[PDB]
């Protein structure tokens, strides 16, 4: 048995020398063969695939690099593989490979099946508080690990939940993250899990992540976010405005959390004073959660995934397939060079 | 109810990251 404090020297002794050393070039599109388009958008896709030398699964995200260019995320892409090559963690889905060719960069990580919580959430509606507790331990110690390695995360929220089929989370999705020591000012994140201060321009740090937490576990709870609209601009002044109101079916111990975590002064919120994350796991509505336990996955879930199969992508929506066009001109190659 | 309010929202899908 170790103390916190051990446990996390130890890992960052091993993130650093990752993290100064990554590794590069790990693999070739060549050696996978694509089964489904798992998720799309303007910031990339991610893709199921089969590796053919193991005939593992795995979901490989598939970044434009023109495209990145264009919406300025070139360090932020550079980022995001740096850090996740570096990371370990038990609720932090594993990246396997990474590499790049003539038009693409390419990420590939171990296959969840169990899909995201966003869209178990929205069937069932709402979590049970027991079941929203178990979630929001994980996250809770994961934010303890990246953050003290200086990591910022900066993209909570369902979508970025995948649940494995040990009914656990594996955090997704690294495209914000970032290492930083001082303040940082990018605004970057999602309209309904920003901080106050991001929306009102000012420098913020690794406090963000823990009012986003507040938005995450009140989300969970009561099936709807604590500031939502038709528009982003209208949650941003719900955001700013000062308030919340929290369903009658919401306990005391919880609405005393949500309180202390969606507090708009920097001063009195959760995560971020004298007492660290212990202000939050000490917190009366954790008393019944065994931290340890949850690291080890020793808890038993409250809701399992159905399984069907290796590949099988039912637990995931049906997006529009489209070409991995490989150019025969090397692409962006200055700004590139480091992936 | 707010349920129903969300619920009749355009912002019940996935939701996208933000950008300057
Ligand atoms: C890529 C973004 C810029 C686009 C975003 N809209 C998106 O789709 N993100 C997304 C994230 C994770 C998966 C995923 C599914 C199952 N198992 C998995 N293992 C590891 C990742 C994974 C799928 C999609």
């Amino acid at each position: 048995q170790e103390s916190v404090k051990e446990f996390l020297a130890k890992a960052k002794e091993d993130f650093l020398k990752k993290w100064e050393n990554p590794a590069q070039n790990t693999a070739h599109l060549d050696q996978f063969e694509r089964i489904k388009t798992l998720g799309t958008g303007s910031f990339g896709r991610v893709m199921l695939v089969k590796h053919m030398e193991t005939g593992n699964h795995y979901a490989m995200k598939i970044l434009d690099k023109q495209k990145v260019v264009k919406l300025k995320q070139i360090e932020h892409t550079l980022n995001e593989k740096r850090i996740l090559q570096a990371v370990n963690f038990p609720f932090l889905v594993k990246l396997e490979f990474s590499f790049k060719d003539n038009s693409n960069l390419y990420m590939v990580m171990e296959y969840v099946p169990g899909g995201e919580m966003f869209s178990h959430l929205r069937r069932i509606g709402r979590f049970s508080e027991p079941h929203a507790r178990f979630y929001a331990a994980q996250i809770v110690l994961t934010f303890e690990y990246l953050h003290s390695l200086d990591l910022i995360y900066r993209d909570l929220k369902p979508e970025n939940l995948l649940i494995d089929q040990q009914g656990y989370i594996q955090v997704t999705d690294f495209g914000f993250a970032k290492r930083v020591k001082g303040r940082t000012w990018t605004l970057c994140g999602t309209p309904e899990y920003l901080a106050p201060e991001i929306i009102l321009s000012k420098g913020y740090n690794k406090a963000v992540d823990w009012w986003a937490l507040g938005v995450l576990i009140y989300e969970m709870a009561a099936g709807y976010p604590p500031f939502f609209a038709d528009q982003p601009i209208q949650i941003y002044e719900k955001i700013v405005s000062g308030k919340v109101r929290f369903p009658s079916h919401f306990s005391s111990d919880l609405k005393d959390l949500l309180r202390n975590l969606l507090q708009v002064d920097l001063t009195k919120r959760f995560g971020n004073l004298k007492n660290g994350v212990n202000d939050i796991k000490n917190h009366k509505w954790f008393a019944t959660t065994d931290w340890i336990a949850i690291y080890q996955r020793k808890v038993e879930a409250p809701f399992i995934p159905k399984f069907k199969g290796p590949g099988d992508t039912s637990n995931f929506d049906d997006y529009e397939e489209e070409e991995i066009r490989v150019s025969i001109n090397e692409k962006c190659g200055k700004e590139f060079s480091e992936f | 109810t707010t349920y129903a309010d969300f619920i009749a929202s355009g912002r019940t899908g996935r939701r996208n990251a933000i950008h300057d």
